[PDB]
């Protein structure tokens, strides 16, 4: 049964050479094309090139060429792609595929059997823990029943993030959003809670924020505004 | 061999 | 010359038989051979088609392609739970007269498993904390919406913002429904220079909206 097998997740720094690889197993690694295809976070496969094995030959797409480096060792059935200086930009989940088919005698056209994929993620941040605001409830007399409130964790690394209310006292309404992800490298993220309108007149709403990573305590009173 | 490339009928890259 | 096209998104209901478009060029699908790919969660891509019509062993039945033009199709009648995920078309692009493969830009299918439900969208100003900090940040927070497609738009005063956005992938949450989070990061002077700004949020063809002012 025809495997390609590559290898284990990386988290670099930006400026880092890296080398990841697909191991392939049953059938000759000298006679069939490997393919490498790139998808950036939330976008869709892209070709990046082909390697013969058994000449060294290559293709790479436009918009590759001289970026990375493939390759490969005969003495261990393994492909291999090489960058000498990562980029943010580089963070991604990267597939080998052999290019195959066998539908006639002689050739390949179709991409049949692929590797599991390797993520790789690139940042040029280094730690650093939030900034916490209060995010004041909306108005202070409705006649729509709840009120909304929160706390903006801003410009951290790396995740993650854990926000609770009063301690974990306040549990139900809570919603902590996933962190955006800032061309900066930092990530911000949002916990909102849902609370009776009439309740701002009585109760105190503390949004308590760790950040593990930066040793990172911080507790902030969100209070109607003025 | 499986290194000529075939795009089309009747057609390749890298024919032996 | 080397770009396939697909729609972003289709969906169906379970039974449907739904069809999938890719337009490309004469360089690529119009004289060389087309290939369709399934990606499902937590899967390598899938090969589904080869060479503009052939349905690859084991794939079953209900999936089928064609080609006219420059355009390809495929074609999955009796839609099951089990096929929402991606879909792309590829093909061989011979512009530079080698064999470049080139995929499309993906369709993501949604099978509707549940009711259409409506974002919730919250909006906040920045805090006078930031602004004390000599930063501002609007916060939109949007959530419950399926399917977990949405478009954010921005408006200061009655005009499009572009930049200083910074939007989420839309995540399914504990109750498969999805959430998503846009930020708009303006100067503290931009901020109060306006008399109002908006996030506006576009869920299957409705936009509602949401508004903040300095005061």
């Amino acid at each position: 049964e025809i495997q390609l097998e590559q290898s284990g997740a990386e988290v670099k720094k930006s400026g880092e050479s890296l080398k990841i690889s697909c191991q392939t197993s049953g059938y000759s690694f000298s006679d069939y094309w490997i393919g490498w295809v790139r998808q950036m976070p939330g976008k869709g496969l892209e070709w990046m090139g082909i390697f013969y094995p058994g000449d060294s030959d290559s293709r790479y797409s436009p918009s590759f060429e001289g970026q990375v480096t493939m390759s490969a060792d005969r003495s261990t059935n393994t492909a291999h792609l090489q960058w000498s200086s990562l980029k943010p930009s580089d963070t991604a989940l990267y597939y080998c595929a052999r290019l195959g088919g066998d539908y006639e005698d002689s050739g390949a056209d179709a991409f049949d059997f692929w590797g599991q994929g390797t993520l790789v993620t690139v940042s040029s941040a280094s730690t650093k823990g939030p900034s916490v605001f209060p995010l004041a409830p909306s108005s202070k007399s409705t006649s729509g029943g709840t009120a909304a409130l929160g706390c903006l964790v801003k410009d951290y690394f790396p995740e993650p993030v854990t926000v609770s209310w009063n301690s974990g006292a306040l549990t139900s309404g809570v919603h902590t959003f996933p962190a955006v992800l800032q061309s900066s490298g930092l990530y911000s993220l949002s916990s909102v809670v849902t609370v009776p309108s009439s309740s701002l007149g009585t109760q105190t709403y503390i949004c308590n924020v760790n950040h593990k990573p930066s040793n990172t305590k911080v507790d902030k009173k969100v209070e109607p505004k003025s | 061999t499986k290194k000529s490339i075939k795009i089309r009928p009747r057609q390749a890259f890298y024919a032996t | 010359q080397s770009v396939l096209t697909q729609p972003p998104s289709a969906s169906g209901t379970p039974g449907q038989r739904i069809s999938i478009s890719c337009s490309g060029t004469s360089s690529n699908v119009e004289n060389n051979y087309v290939y369709w790919y399934q990606h499902l969660p937590g899967t390598a891509p899938k090969l589904l088609i080869y060479r503009n019509d052939h349905r690859s062993s084991g794939i079953p039945d209900r999936f089928s392609a064609s080609k006219s033009g420059t355009s390809a199709s495929l074609a999955i009648s009796g839609l099951r739970p089990e096929d929402e995920g991606d879909y792309y078309c590829a093909a061989w692009d011979d512009s530079r007269g080698g064999p470049d493969w080139v995929f499309g830009g993906g369709t993501k299918l949604t099978v509707l498993a549940q009711p259409k439900a409506a974002p919730s969208v919250t909006l906040f100003p920045p805090s006078s904390e930031e602004l004390q900090a000599n930063k501002a940040t609007l916060v939109c927070l949007i959530s419950d919406f399926y399917p977990g497609a949405v478009t954010v738009a921005w408006k200061a005063d009655s005009s499009p913002v572009k930049a200083g956005v910074e939007t989420t992938t839309p995540s399914k949450q504990s109750n498969n429904k999805y959430a998503a989070s846009s930020y708009l990061s303006l100067t503290p002077e931009q901020w109060k220079s306006h008399k109002s700004y908006s996030c506006q949020v576009t869920h299957e063809g409705s936009t509602v909206e949401k508004t903040v002012a300095p005061t």
